């Protein structure tokens, strides 16, 4: 899980 | 002939109408933005969702924000007049209102208004959906336990996630939000008004997904997407 | 039993809910924000409305940005448990992101974040509803001629007008918005999920409605209201 | 006609  | 009903959006134009895929993955090591792992997959998920719907999709990776505006400049100047609708999906860095071209940002506000009511003319009166993966700002949902028309009608923005929050991707299976999209669009699309089809995407990115990470400020968190209609009519992507 | 669908909202509850409207059409004179003619009745189509609707329905006027703020910090610390749902109305004067108190802003954000699903658990799981009759900025639309869940879960605005743009109220009227709004409750809540009563709010303000003006910067404008929707389930008034 |  990442963030944009 | 007998008693009409006007209440849905004409979708048996000719052509069901573009679906733009803007698949930003990759952007110049002097804006300092990670790699966007796993944005491949929606973008590959995309094609054959839109393609199954009858839209003629146009993927485009790794744009600049010079070649992100002439391509929806380029975009909004075809002739529309057999197509029922319009359709872009955004994918890439975000922060409120802007989304990232490979060497800067992108207004969001400049994209849709060239294909305002009265700037693009075959599209008057038909559903222009924009779909954006993009962080909208840095906050973390943790949860809890349980007769003229108006130029900016007929616009339809399907957020990934709440104003003000970031937007979550695994780069294994591609974005929640993408990844709910097509699935909700594969199962519902020859059965539910999009409103609804929507709805079940909320319902599916709040409900089974939960971030994982080493980092206990990154840990353990939700997301909810955004519907933001300014809809006319109802929108079926079949027709009878 | 039998199969059983969870696709809508549980609207069965012994009560429906309180529907809380805060109608503010005079305003401290040191803020020299004008008197908000019509509101009246906008705020009367709503009580009746919404009592048809069999919401508890409470009526504020005129009330300080401190008071709206104890408000609605106090609703949000009463017993939901048995209620539906909730509504809130404001009917005032605002920009983007923020609602005028009679001596000065509130913000929006402020308001709503009392209802988090973390921060209300009576209203955990069930639909939160603001209508918002307020401009949100000053532009003008010329027309063209034709398990956890997130805490910003089950939250939809529904916005008189878009971003970034006045709103428009009749001073005999009522505002355009909450004339439609009311209308098509009336006509529809016993019969359409409630995007698609929305929807056909915003085409009746973007199709019926058009400025008058002897100033020509203000003349013959249009207005399309925003439905904004984190829901998770189709919402209906009726139930079974 | 006003705006609010
Ligand atoms: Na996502
Ligand atoms: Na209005």
């Amino acid at each position: 899980d990442e963030v944009d | 002939s007998g008693i009409s009903l006007d209440n849905s959006y004409k979708m048996d134009y000719p052509e069901m109408g573009l679906c733009i895929i803007i698949n930003n993955k990759n952007f110049h090591k002097s804006t300092g933005m990670t790699s966007r792992s796993g944005t491949d997959v929606d973008a590959a998920n995309l094609r054959e969702t839109f393609r199954n719907l009858k839209y003629e999709v146009r993927n485009k990776n790794d744009l600049t924000r010079e070649e992100i505006v002439e391509l929806m400049r380029d975009v909004s100047k075809e002739d529309h007049s057999k197509r029922s609708s319009f359709v872009c999906v955004l994918l890439s860095h975000g922060e409120e209102g802007i989304i990232f071209g490979t060497n800067g940002p992108v207004d969001l506000k400049k994209i849709t208004n060239f294909f305002r009511g009265d700037r693009c003319r075959s599209l008057t009166g038909k559903p222009k959906l924009f779909i954006i993966q993009a962080c909208r700002g840095t906050e973390l949902d943790c949860g809890i336990e349980t007769h003229k028309i108006p130029v900016e009608a007929d616009f339809l923005y399907a957020y990934s996630t709440a104003p003000g929050y970031y937007s979550w991707r695994n780069s294994k299976d591609g974005s929640w939000f993408i990844q709910s999209l097509c699935a909700m669009l594969k199962q519902y699309a020859d059965k539910l008004e999009f409103m609804h089809i929507l709805t079940r995407v909320n319902r599916k990115v709040a409900t089974e997904f939960e971030s994982f990470s080493f980092d206990a400020t990154f840990h353990a968190k939700k997301q909810i997407p955004c519907i933001y209609s300014m809809l006319t009519k109802e929108l079926y992507f079949y027709h009878l």
